């Protein structure tokens, strides 16, 4: 895996670091078939078929799944973007905050939540089956999280992720910005999994006791 | 059965083709899965030696048999840009390509004029394949009247 | 026809070149230039309006000035209700419209018809050193003073091929 | 005499000489450059390619003007006689004529016979549709054409590059605007 | 959907002879212009080129990509249609040593792109690994006043891009050197790389 | 020499006996050689500021009202690319045309133009013939810098200037990269081979 730059000709590529899997596998070495399983990643966008050596691998996947830490989730691209979007209740409370020369030249949000609740969307990258998600919530933030989490998802699709159910505390109104949160896919909870081409910003503040 | 290529400059292909007699209609029995572009990016670099020497092992553009393997034989052809167009010859008994080398440096030449004429759009980079119907007939009608 | 200054001025007025040619004096101080242009300009717009009972062809020739040349052929002006030729005694200073409204002003130390004929054959080669020279320059935007200082030695060799 | 015989005097002597297929290759390159910063979207490079148009022709009336000196034109379809025999004639190689003229003289069309900016040119398959790639002459006709105060406006309507009939181009003028005081 | 990255599509030879949609020519068919057509285009490069730079480098150094797409495309035309397609030739040398492309660029680029021959090229006869190419009159930046001289780079990318892709890694750069009445003689100093230095020694 | 960069033309338009000569005496350079007024019509002045690194030289050119140069006036609009109308507060008959002189003016001066609104003889505060906060409203929906002059203090209609060759500025200001020129190499003794 040296002598081609792999970490150009890209079919070469995929047949010798797919001999390296079945060598390993031959070997039961475990922590390189979990690595080459890793590094595929770089290549599943050409080259692959729709779901014959993908199961065909998911096969290889699901070794190093049930092993203990081996594979971590290789892609960082999953939720285009969140939406807070607070659910209508009621309008009865908004319950908000607050000549002598002089010349003059013309040429020269957030939120405030109540009790209500989100929305998530995602999509996974390839046509691996049935991949499931368990519990995601947020990452050093205060009580405003989710509660539960029976989701799988799709083949290709861009998934909605319903009842997401937020609650929390009041806090005082000073402008925080949130990004992503930690997303459990069917395994441990990994970190930050951040948007595409962009941070892509959400910014809340404090609930409203008033 | 024949097997073409366009070897780009970093090695990255941008034209990949066989074609092959109708008496064995799938080509290549178990080598074009997992032998055949082994040999192609393996002995390119006879042919990347052979770019640097003024008398082989006062033309310098068509290259003869450079390899022969398993009486397999492939033959080169290096252009002004770099891009060689290597190719593999296959057969059921030893090929010869002393039949065809009077003829098919017409074949090089007559897909070296296709090169430049795809390379002239402006809206062509390098490094990327050759994506065109055009260019697929305008190879096989030369494979098929000249082989 | 003999020049001692070329003065170019714009189509809003306010010129954008002059270079006095041996004039071995400096009788008007630079920021003076500006006022005297836009005086020509103004009495060029006046020009026009005044016209008596009239209401009714400027054809000039080649006499190969400046010594292959710019042009060959017999042409036509493009001004006739405005200012064209002063006639003084020390000077005499004539001027050129081009059709987009581009004025070149020849200011003349040779005094006393003929010298419009001579005088515009050259007006219209410094225009082509103009269009040539100053048009296709991307540091020269629209608008502004010509400061190229190729301009300058392309057009002080014709003329002093003329005089 | 006349203006389709007196623009190839000026093309036989002094007129500075250079070849057109550089001419083809540099235009090609800003192009294919204005493609890849834009991320592919035709309908700001067409825009681009207009707004780099328009400050050519302003630069180019006046070079014109210099190298043939004629009078305003007296009506519009010898607008067309200029642009027919004596502006492309000099400037480029090209005759490009005249068809299709308005009910009334207020449109016209230009068959452009061959074009000397795409020699080489196929355009790919997410440009076939919102992208004109000899735009640059409707920048230039669009801005020599102001300064003369012919206030027109001119598009690209088909073009063989696209794959369709031929190349043509339509002038509609609307005012002559206010010139310099004398005429 | 001929070639795709996936795969190599296996199909037999000797089919029926398809139908036929474009067809082009490649032969020179010697077409002029006007220098002022070429100049306005020339300095409107410039004038977009001056506007979304922020330093004198990287101005130079995205000037220089414009020459480097002409040369590429260059490299390939110039010794193809030399050394003459369907009137079948026999090909050319397809040159392999430093001056012999030098002679190629000297006598054939410049003579291709401009009406006449380069005039000199001089080779640093104190040093090595600088090789001047110069001339007398460059004919697009003749147009451009002053002294500075990034307006030149166009035409250095022409000859950068036709090395880079011939298998000969350099870089030029141009300079100023207004010998005698010729006040624009513009040296251009092609400088080879280290790494390429010892193959043509072996 | 010269040595400066750009050059504007700045008009200054309004009704006659609205105050505009004496309120341009007082802020600019004057009188240097003009000849006058009324001999020609509309007076030039010049004005020296640099903005941004790059000197400016501004030519206000006083229209003046005679009926007798309407004709010639409106030639002297074309090309025009700063502009100022100036009204006094004391009479009032000048606001009634000051629309009309801005309809007159987007008309044939530029495609586009950056016109000021200034108040003149403030001195007279007063002998208000119309309220400035009319005046500031009609500057605010027709993108006018808007000012009001004492007459006897000079600093607000300087400082009006500067910021309308500043808004003038950045409208025009063409980009500008470098000059640098540092690249020399290459002195040898010339092993040439052609």
């Amino acid at each position: 895996i040296e002598l081609l730059n792999i970490n150009t000709w890209l079919i070469l590529q995929k047949k010798i670091l797919q001999l390296c899997i079945k060598v390993s596998r031959k070997i039961n070495d475990f922590e390189y078939v979990a690595k080459f399983s890793s590094i595929l990643i770089t290549k599943y966008t050409h080259l692959l078929n729709q779901s014959e050596q993908d199961a065909l691998f998911k096969e290889y996947i699901q070794p190093s799944i049930t092993n203990e830490s081996i594979t971590s989730y290789w892609d960082p691209f999953i939720l285009r973007e969140v939406v807070i979007n607070r659910i209508l209740d009621s309008d009865p409370t908004s319950n908000e905050i607050p000549n002598p020369q002089e010349v003059f030249n013309p040429f020269k949000a957030e939120f405030t939540c109540r009790v209500q609740n989100p929305f998530k969307f995602d999509f996974t990258i390839n046509d691996i089956q049935l991949d499931e998600e368990i519990s995601e919530f947020c990452e050093i933030d205060r009580k405003a999280v989710s509660y539960s989490g029976p989701y799988n998802v799709k083949a290709e699709s861009i998934r909605s992720i319903t009842l997401p159910l937020i609650i929390k505390k009041p806090t005082y109104k000073k402008i925080y910005e949130i990004s992503c949160l930690k997303i459990s896919i069917l395994k441990l909870p990994l970190q930050k999994f951040d948007i595409i081409n962009d941070s892509r910003r959400s910014n809340p503040v404090e609930e409203e006791a008033e | 059965p024949q097997y073409f290529a366009i070897i780009g400059k970093k090695d990255n292909p941008v034209y990949e083709i066989e074609f092959t007699n109708a008496e064995n209609p799938q080509g290549f029995p178990q080598d074009l899965k997992e032998l055949n572009p082994f040999i192609l990016h393996a002995s390119l670099d006879i042919v990347e030696d052979l770019q640097w020497q003024i008398n082989p092992t006062t033309d310098n553009c068509y290259l003869g048999k450079v390899d022969h393997f398993y009486g397999l034989a492939i033959t080169a052809y290096i252009s002004y840009s770099g891009m060689k167009f290597v190719m593999i010859h296959g057969n059921s008994a030893n090929s010869s390509v002393v039949i065809d080398d009077n003829n098919m440096r017409s074949f090089y030449q007559e897909v070296h004029e296709l090169y430049v004429k795809t390379l002239m759009n402006p809206f062509y980079k390098i490094t990327d394949p050759i994506r065109s119907p055009a260019f697929d007939s305008r190879v096989r009608t030369l494979a098929r009247k000249h082989l | 026809m003999a020049i001692e200054t070329i003065l170019v001025i714009n189509k809003s007025g306010g010129l954008i070149y002059q270079r006095n040619f041996t004039n071995d004096e400096q009788k008007l101080n630079s920021n003076e230039y500006l006022i005297l242009a836009s005086t020509l300009h103004g009495v060029f717009a006046i020009a026009s309006q005044l016209t008596p009972k009239a209401l009714q062809n400027t054809i000039p020739y080649i006499p190969y000035v400046g010594m292959d040349d710019f042009f060959k052929e017999p042409f036509t002006n493009w001004n006739k209700s405005g200012l064209r030729q002063l006639c003084t005694d020390q000077f005499t200073m004539f001027i050129y419209q081009t059709l987009t409204g581009l004025k070149f002003v020849a200011i003349s130390s040779s005094v006393m018809n003929l010298a419009i004929q001579i005088a515009d054959n050259f007006l219209r080669k410094v225009y082509c050193l103009y269009s040539d020279y100053v048009m296709k320059d991307p540091s020269y935007s629209m608008e502004m003073p010509i400061r190229s200082n190729l301009f300058d030695e392309k057009v002080k060799k014709m003329v002093e091929n003329l005089q | 005499r006349s203006l389709k015989a007196m623009g190839e005097e000026i093309w036989k002597n002094k007129t500075e000489k250079i070849n057109t297929e550089l001419f083809t290759l540099t235009y090609g390159s800003i192009v294919a450059q204005l493609c890849q910063d834009y991320e592919r979207d035709f309908n700001k490079v067409n825009d681009h390619l207009y707004s780099m148009g328009y400050n050519i022709g302003c630069r180019l009336i006046e070079d014109f003007l210099a190298r043939t000196a004629l009078p305003r034109c007296e009506n519009l379809v010898k607008t067309s006689e200029v642009l027919s025999k004596c502006a492309f004639k000099i400037f480029l190689n090209i005759t490009p004529n005249i068809t299709n003229w308005s009910h009334n003289k207020d449109t016209f069309s230009l068959i452009l016979d061959e074009n000397p900016l795409a020699d080489f040119v196929e355009l790919p398959m997410d440009a076939m549709k919102s992208l004109w790639y000899s735009n640059i002459l409707c920048g230039v006709l669009k801005g020599s054409l102001e300064m003369v105060q012919l206030d027109c406006d001119v598009w690209f309507v088909s073009d063989i590059l696209r794959g369709d009939s031929q190349t043509e181009i339509k002038v509609k003028l609307n005012r002559i605007l206010k010139d310099e005081i004398p005429i | 959907t001929v070639g795709p990255k996936q795969a190599i599509t296996s199909e037999a030879s000797t089919t029926y002879i398809p139908s036929r949609i474009y067809s082009e020519s490649l032969l020179f068919k010697r077409q002029e212009a006007s220098l002022s057509a070429m100049a306005f285009l020339f300095q409107e490069m410039i004038s977009q080129l001056h506007r979304t730079c922020k330093t004198a480098g990287d101005f130079e150094t995205k000037l220089s990509d414009y020459g480097h797409n002409i040369g590429i495309r260059l490299l390939e035309l110039l010794n193809f249609r030399a050394s003459s397609s369907n009137y079948i030739t026999k090909m050319r040398r397809r040159d392999l040593k430093i001056l012999d492309i030098l002679q190629f660029i000297h006598g054939t680029l410049w003579s291709y792109l401009f009406n006449h021959v380069s005039d000199d090229l001089v080779k640093s006869s104190e040093r090595d690994n600088e090789y001047m190419i110069v001339d007398n009159f460059p004919t697009l930046t003749q147009f451009i006043p002053g002294e500075n001289v990034s307006c030149e780079y166009f035409v250095c990318g022409i000859i950068k891009g036709f090395l880079f892709n011939a298998g000969f890694p350099c870089g030029v750069t141009a300079h100023r050197m207004p010998q005698g009445g010729h006040s624009q003689r513009t040296v251009y100093l092609i400088q080879f790389d280290r790494q390429v230095l010892d193959r043509e020694g072996l | 020499g010269y040595d400066y960069d750009y050059l504007f033309k700045i008009v200054l338009i309004g009704d006659s006996g609205v105050g505009k000569s004496n309120l341009l005496s007082r802020f600019t350079t004057d009188e240097f050689n003009i000849e006058s007024k009324s001999t020609i019509g509309v007076e030039f002045a010049t004005r020296t500021i640099e903005v941004e690194n790059k000197k400016i030289k501004a030519q206000i050119w006083d229209t003046a009202g005679q009926e007798r140069y309407r004709a010639i006036t409106s030639a002297y609009y074309r090309g025009a690319v700063g502009a100022l109308i100036v009204y006094d507060i004391s009479k009032s008959s000048s606001y009634e045309n000051c629309n009309h002189w801005l309809t007159e003016l987007r008309e044939n001066a530029d495609d586009n133009v950056a016109v000021g609104l200034i108040g003149n003889k403030s001195d007279l505060a007063h002998l208000r013939a119309v309220p400035t906060d009319e005046a500031k409203n009609f500057a605010m929906e027709n993108q006018m810098l808007f000012t009001e002059t004492s007459a006897l203090n000079s600093d607000n209609v300087d400082k009006a200037f500067r910021e309308l060759i500043v808004a003038i500025f950045q409208m025009v200001s063409k980009h500008q990269v470098d000059l640098s020129g540092s690249g020399t190499n290459n002195m040898g003794s010339n092993g040439a081979p052609k």
